[PDB]
């Protein structure tokens, strides 16, 4: 999923596009007031609409708790393979986003191009403020 | 050329402001059922009603399918028309309310049309001119970008935003390239290079498209057609998202899921929104369901509650069965296998069984229509097998014939060749007498 | 949208007195069930009890939907009316108390007070600063009217409202600040110098005067059911609509509970109950009716309308027969309106109110026709035998329906009684229940 | 103003000191034997000693028997858990019915922890980042080290964070200018604010302004908590609530009840006996009640067999209104109130009885008295007979048609047109079995 | 080979002439002349593959040649046409519903037929250069190439140098790249390299270094079912479904477009159509839905030929309460045409018998083999069958490489058929667990 890029086909293929996927397509960067981005922004008007932006939280949860800690008693490897699990640089590489200030250092400073970067900012945005922590 | 079964019938075969005649559009006989249907197909172009229901009932091998597909046949290649059969409606990954009125909204067109302003052929030139002050701490600010297109008997040099330079870096777009701009968006995007590009290497996965026809800039207005069922399916799955849930569950199998009333609600007051701007217009269609006898009643419940929506399309059922209990049930006997309610809400339409040259006529017409030369006694034999046996029994049997005279190295049908054929394939009674009298368990 | 089966009743039409009277708005006959019905309306408007269970009953054909679709009209917008047939509760996603816990739980209402502030201005700087990714987006907005200057910070949505439908620096826009909605009215400057990339073909508008920002108070309608599915994980208002709300646990229930009496408390919420009407209830197992006997004493429910037509036939679920297909602890704690049967000027009425409605002209004898059908056979065999006679009216080019045409309607479609004739006549040529047929016919 | 719905009349059992029931009082009036024997099963809970009790409500219909539950869970307090459920929402689609029962039992004994929090807060002033030396590395993250620099009232404080705490800070969008709130027991950040220090009506994002927090940056502070088990449970089997790979997607999936394994279970209990021993837990044991019982079947009979032997299990109240009905599940056996005889040997029934004419009567004027009407001593009495004939129910939900009809007739009173036009207009059950016997077609 | 000798192994095909008449022994067929006449015909109608939705019904009594006739007709109708043969048990899915699982199992049936061309340069990578332009836009690189026999130098494109980051080649992997269709791959190292890093890694390989001309042009047929096409349109990585399985309910609008876009390429010349055959063996424990869905599917322009098997008598439908002949009803019976079987005699059993002791590598002597005949003419045929196999190793066992009438007398002793059986059983009922789990465990009363 993180890796997964939009690659070229050729055209002399038995994949074409669906009904749905041109549907899909046609709306990515559409503007306002057209009847084809109207017609397919059906959640984004009741979002507005109904001023859910505004709302507070009613539910928060009793008991949080980590996963179950697996120990091996005179053991290295287990401890660096249950860190390797827990704390994917790859997967926390794409949950979260660099600072803007290292971008900017890597960019030009070191000279790294904009597709080598680490796969970032794949986090789904919460509802609204409050819905994004428990406290 | 394929055959099966049908496409000998084209339409009804009605005179305007009139009547069925006896052989026309691939129809003998039948006249009261073609004209009902007729008078249905009327009433669907009328496009006022909604939910209105036809059952027509008859013994097998009557034409109701034939009719159906007549008046879908009728109607045009533009109203949607949604075959189905009654087994269909029980699914394993959604309950059949779901299927059911999934199967509705599949049945309702909807008409838009656009118009279009458009950039395109290819790039001669790709300037990001630089402004009169920069400004400290930045690198080639851009005040405007310049680029050169050209295409069949036209070309053009256009002055664009400086922010449509960063989807230009985007999607990669360089010299030689075919590109397409749409107005109001920007959202350059690239199809390929030209044809005229194709020989400096021997190397390339890169297609190389031709150059467009037409000017540079035109306006294209454009017919989309589309359903109910697709803005459902549109809107209730997100669109191309950043983050791990959309693309985790676009690698992942499609599972149907149970859609709200509160969609559908949202998607109707949108669509009669643009519908009383002028834009889009709405098509209904028909919902066929062939052997309507395999549902059971919380389904006919369900149509009972779903026939009386303001969006509903026109329901046509089939059935051969009689004085039949229905399914779901123990001790409910009703005709055609159609509870009361549902009977009480519908009108009926009967069909009725042929005679001996009516069967005649539709072998000769189904002989015809597969480029068969048959004989008049070998067809006064077929005719006289076909009404001592059945219709379907002689009408299956053509192509057997025809084998049979190719082998013998002839282009036409006698009666040896129906003989033998008679001889070689047997029927469901024949079959029922020699099981009957066999206890070899056969 | 289109014609439907109960589209011409608008309202109960009753008085000040509570007084059905004969023949208004829609609605002819029946004056206890809708004296009753006009009883149960002000006991919902008066909003002080709840969990009252309401039964229609009666034969068929005698306007117990039509007396909830009239309920359902008089009681007016912003009073959550859900409706929903019995054979919608068996899933293969939810279980049964699931589903009849949401049911109930999106009939209540509940009215949300806000506070916002309204900005409405000629936009003068934008300054858009983004990081290399374009990820982490901040910049600030210089919006002007014909008295102040206030310069603004934008956070993310703020400048994903900008860059989209893209104003370009003296537009005349409208936020929204507790909505985040932004609205460009048009444009005030009308700029020579321009890119010929977009449009930017808006209205000539003035530029605003007086106050920048305005202080308004908005109020808005939230089912509880919404309010436990957003709350219920992180993606929610996804499956408000994809209807993916797997099972939600009661701990979310009992404190959304806690939050909705604190909210009443603080007075920024006020609590609106609704109708929950239950069509065809007989289609309902044992365990649902034990879930609805427990469910109807609780503080958050609605007034549940239930509607039968069956006699005393088997409850679902056991082996026994009760009245009205319903246990004795359900009719127990519930009320019982009686339907009765029509005469012959209420379906003359009803006939001339439906062809009034469906734009269809008819003759004195034509009415008389349909009447004395109406009442021989079905009243809904009668309606719908008119656009039938309709459409036959303009085949012979003539927009009135005459004697001829309704028995041209009735000579071409069929009741429930005839077929029952035609297939009692000729039994051999259908399939039976067991499954015997006769299709040859010599 | 207020909301009624068949209850809320009803405010507990009604006892003195010595566990006799007066005739009236606490909304209740009548089954003195059930009240009180329901008073001493209310100690028994209070006592907070035994384990797996369990009694059984017997009687007709529409004689007090939720009433009595309601009663009890009024008099028990909102500290003691009450888990309230029917006999139809065992059986579910995600889960078997053992699992299900097994969480309701779980969800009925609750537990009180004193729990201390590491808190850092303040104004953030400062976000600086630095910089690792191979960021294309493959292994290891793009930053560091995060230097935050923290103000709170009468107190500064710095902090050099690690970049797990760094994604939890940047996913809360902080910035220079915010007030936010770090939890060291978990990592979990909340950002509260914008700070009041700076201007105010600059702002187009609805944020919410607050003044520095009072006292040092660093704090301990204890906060008392109440926790079911099976919140527990549910917690260590979906986690959530880290800040690893799988914590956090844990958040993001969707959620779906599973079969907890006991070992789980005996795990919790091993760490809920450890922190009573420590002395900063008190166990509060609740009541599990099932209303309908005759729904479950003999597998669920079986099962709770099994369950009401453990050393954990709630007091059960279970209520049934059948004589001698055969067991769902099987085809021939015969036991009284639909509960099996092994499960009948585990039990103690309470008995309850039918009301009278008078009790019908001054429970009708009670009712009334809740809803705010005024009735007439005439229309009460003739309440009152219909009451006697044809239900107690009938006669407590004609009360509010009543009061509608005499409001449209511009009255406060009810008098007995208003009862007459009320019984013509609605009707009740016996009479609608007795249109439908003499029908024309299944009316 | 991955193949043993099967239940039906010596069939290769109809024993037909060029006159559709049956030879009386031929192509491992014995006997069943009509039989062979109907099937000869049903084989012909699909050749010519002009008539769309036709349902035969193989109908006899067990142990005639229903199945073996069946796998004749598939021997005889040769390669790339798809022959599809599935039993009833198997549409009694749980992801999938018995709609959903026949339709798939009628569009396995029908296929398409693709011709493209290739060419291919396949050889052993020497040494690469990559040109970069000072602006940087465009990337030029020169290849060099080698076969064992000659090598060439060819000029790169940006996309070339962009598919071979990608996959990266070390100067001695085998590759081959399309010049039409630009197609990269990477075999594998060559074997020359093999003993240079001292150890492989985790997904290399060693290929030989391919030999002769470097530049070949090759042309191959696809043959592409309209199944697989729906389940690659269904999905975005479409082939782990056509490999696993986990498709799940198909919807119908991305099946009309495919057969819209069929239709056009036919139309236009790209691709033409090959029909297929469609097998139901045991076809009688079908639901009635399953029938009802058949009976409205046989009549689609996109249909194949059906075969439908079933040796039950006058028996009950599945899913009703009544009885119906083969077990189908009426109106299934109604559009269909029977091929019936008939039980064979002394002679066809006795060549039977020789032909399969024939495919079976076992000799036999003219008495053992007029014993077996003997018994097959008692008993049933594939208990002679069984017995063939059996009597060889006991007469290897014996160290006698010829089956004589003691081993066959020894076979018969030893393993039993089904009439004895169920006389021993008759005979001590009290030691067997009877209907009411009722059964005497001690042997003394
Ligand atoms: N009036 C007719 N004219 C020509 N062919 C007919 C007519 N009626 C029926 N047929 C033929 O009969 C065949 C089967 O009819 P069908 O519609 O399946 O009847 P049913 O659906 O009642 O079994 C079709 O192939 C059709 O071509
Ligand atoms: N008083 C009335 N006013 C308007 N329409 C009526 C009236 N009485 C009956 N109808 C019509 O008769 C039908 C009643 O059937 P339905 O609405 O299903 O309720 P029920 O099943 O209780 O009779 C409806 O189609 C309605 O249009
Ligand atoms: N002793 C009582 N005093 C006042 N109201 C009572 C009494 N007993 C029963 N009720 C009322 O009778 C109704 C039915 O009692 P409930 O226990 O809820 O049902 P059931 O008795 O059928 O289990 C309740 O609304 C309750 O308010
Ligand atoms: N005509 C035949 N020629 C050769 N072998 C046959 C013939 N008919 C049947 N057999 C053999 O008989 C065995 C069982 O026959 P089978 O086809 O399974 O019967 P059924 O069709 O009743 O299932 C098969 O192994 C097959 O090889």
């Amino acid at each position: 999923v993180i890796e997964r890029t939009n690659g070229p086909k050729n055209t002399d293929s038995l994949s074409f596009k669906t009904i749905t996927q041109e549907l899909l397509e046609v709306t990515r960067n559409a503007p306002s007031e057209g009847v084809m981005a109207s017609l397919l922004n059906v959640e984004k008007h009741a979002y507005e609409r109904e001023y859910l932006n505004c709302i507070q939280r009613g539910y928060h949860p009793n008991v949080s708790a980590p996963p179950v800690t697996i120990e091996v008693l005179g053991s290295s490897h287990v401890t660096n393979s249950i860190n390797n699990e827990l704390f994917d640089p790859l997967i926390s590489q794409a949950l979260s986003d660099i600072p803007a200030i290292t971008q900017y250092n890597m960019h030009v400073k070191k000279g790294i191009p904009v597709e080598d970067f680490p796969k970032t900012g794949l986090f789904p945005e919460p509802l609204n403020k409050n819905f994004s922590s428990n406290i | 050329t394929r055959t099966a079964a049908h496409t000998h019938i084209k339409g009804l075969g009605l005179d305007e402001s009139g009547v069925a005649k006896r052989v026309e559009g691939g129809f003998v006989g039948q006249i009261e059922a073609r004209e009902a249907c007729g008078v249905i197909v009327d009433l669907i172009k009328a496009k006022k009603m909604s939910g209105r229901a036809i059952l027509l009932a008859g013994g097998p091998s009557t034409g109701k399918t034939a009719l159906a597909l007549a008046i879908s046949q009728e109607l045009g290649p533009k109203v949607p028309f949604c075959p189905l059969v009654g087994s269909e409606l029980y699914s394993v990954e959604v309950k059949k309310t779901e299927t059911l009125m999934e199967n509705f909204r599949r049945a309702i067109g909807l008409r838009i049309k656009e118009t279009k302003e458009v950039y395109e052929g290819e790039v001669t030139e790709l300037t990001p001119e630089d402004a009169e002050n920069p400004l400290g701490g930045y690198g080639k600010t851009i005040s405007h970008v310049i680029v050169g297109l050209k295409s069949a008997k036209g070309t053009k040099t256009l002055r664009l935003d400086p922010t449509i330079y960063e989807s230009i870096q985007r999607e990669k777009v360089s010299i030689g390239d075919v590109i397409y701009i749409e107005a109001n968006t920007g959202a350059v995007k690239r199809v390929g290079r030209s044809d005229a590009y194709a020989t400096e290497f021997d190397l390339e996965t890169e297609e190389y498209v031709p150059l467009p026809k037409g000017e540079v800039h035109k306006k294209k207005e454009i017919v989309q057609d589309v359903t109910l069922h697709d803005l459902d399916v549109a809107n209730a799955r997100p669109q191309g998202g950043q983050d791990v849930i959309s693309m985790m569950g676009q690698l992942l199998k499609p599972k149907k899921t149970e859609i709200t009333e509160k969609l559908r609600q949202e998607v109707n007051k949108v669509v009669a929104k643009y519908i009383d701007q002028g834009v889009a217009e709405l098509i209904p269609g028909v919902l066929f369901i062939d052997e309507v006898n395999m549902l059971d009643i919380e389904i006919f419940t369900y149509l009972n509650k779903a026939l009386e929506s303001n969006i509903a399309p026109v329901v046509v059922l089939a059935s051969n069965r009689g004085m039949t209990t229905v399914r779901g049930t123990e001790d409910v006997i009703s005709p055609h296998g159609v509870p009361p309610d549902l009977i009480d809400r519908l009108l009926i339409v009967r069909t009725l069984p042929y005679d001996k040259d009516e069967i005649r006529t539709i072998i000769e017409r189904r002989a015809t229509v597969e480029r068969l030369q048959v004989e008049s006694s070998a067809l006064d034999l077929l005719a006289t097998m076909g009404t001592e046996t059945s219709l379907r029994y002689a009408l299956q049997l053509l192509a057997p014939c025809g084998i049979l005279a190719q082998t013998s190295n002839r282009k036409e049908i006698v009666v040896n060749d129906v003989n033998e054929a008679k001889l070689l394939f047997l029927d469901a009674k024949r079959s029922t007498k020699i099981l009957e009298t066999s206890a070899n368990y056969l | 949208s289109l014609i439907a089966a109960h589209s011409h009743i608008t309202g109960l039409g009753l008085d000040e007195n509570l007084q059905p009277r004969p023949t208004s708005e829609g609605m002819v006959g029946q004056l206890q069930a809708r004296r009753a019905a006009g009883v149960i309306l002000k006991m919902v408007q008066n909003g002080t009890i709840a969990g009252r269970a309401v039964l229609v009953a009666g034969p068929p054909s005698t306007g117990k939907t039509a007396l909830a679709m009239g309920v359902s009209q008089s009681l007016g917008k912003d009073v959550p009316f859900t409706a929903i047939a019995g054979s919608e509760i068996f899933s293969l996603e939810l279980s049964k108390t699931e589903a009849l816990t949401q049911a109930f739980r999106k009939s209540i209402g509940i009215k949300i007070k806000e506070e916002t502030e309204l900005i409405e201005g000629e936009v003068v700087e934008i300054q858009i600063d983004r990081s290399i990714t374009g990820g982490h987006k901040q910049g600030k907005l210089t919006i002007k009217t014909t008295d102040m200057e206030t310069i603004y910070e934008l956070g993310n949505k703020m400048i994903d409202g900008l860059t989209k439908e893209k104003v370009l620096a003296g537009d005349v826009i409208s936020i929204d600040k507790a909505s985040g909605k932004i609205t460009k009215l048009g444009r005030s400057f009308a700029r020579s110098r321009d890119y010929d990339a977009m449009g930017a073909d808006t209205r000539f508008v003035q530029c605003p005067e007086g106050e920048l920002q305005k202080r308004k108070t908005v109020v808005h309608t939230v089912s509880l059911h919404e309010i436990d599915v957003i709350n219920s994980r992180t993606q929610g208002f996804l499956a408000l609509f994809t209807g993916d709300t797997g099972e939600i646990r009661s701990e979310v229930r009992d404190q959304i509970n806690t939050k909705v009496a604190e909210w009443k408390e603080e007075g920024k919420a006020e609590i609106v109950p609704g109708v929950l009407f239950i069509d065809e209830v007989h289609m309902l197992d044992i365990e649902c009716f034990s879930f609805i006997n427990r469910a109807l004493e609780d503080e958050f429910a609605p007034i549940v309308m239930m509607a039968t037509n069956r006699g005393v036939s088997k409850t679902r679920g056991t082996n026994y027969k009760s009245p009205h297909g319903l246990p004795l602890d359900l009719l127990d704690r519930s009320i019982i309106i009686t339907t009765k049967s029509y005469n012959e000027q209420e379906i003359k009425t009803i006939l001339s109110i439906r062809a009034q409605e469906e734009e269809v002209e008819l003759s004195s004898d034509a009415l008389d026709l349909l009447t004395k059908t109406g009442v021989e056979t079905s009243l809904r065999y009668s309606s719908n035998l008119i656009s039938v006679a309709q459409q036959i009216a303009m085949k012979r080019k003539n927009n009135t329906v005459e004697v001829e045409d309704v028995k041209r309607a009735y000579l071409l479609f069929l009741d429930s009684a005839r077929s029952v004739k035609y297939v009692q006549e000729n039994e051999s040529q259908y399939i039976d229940d067991q499954g015997n047929v006769q299709i040859s016919i010599a």
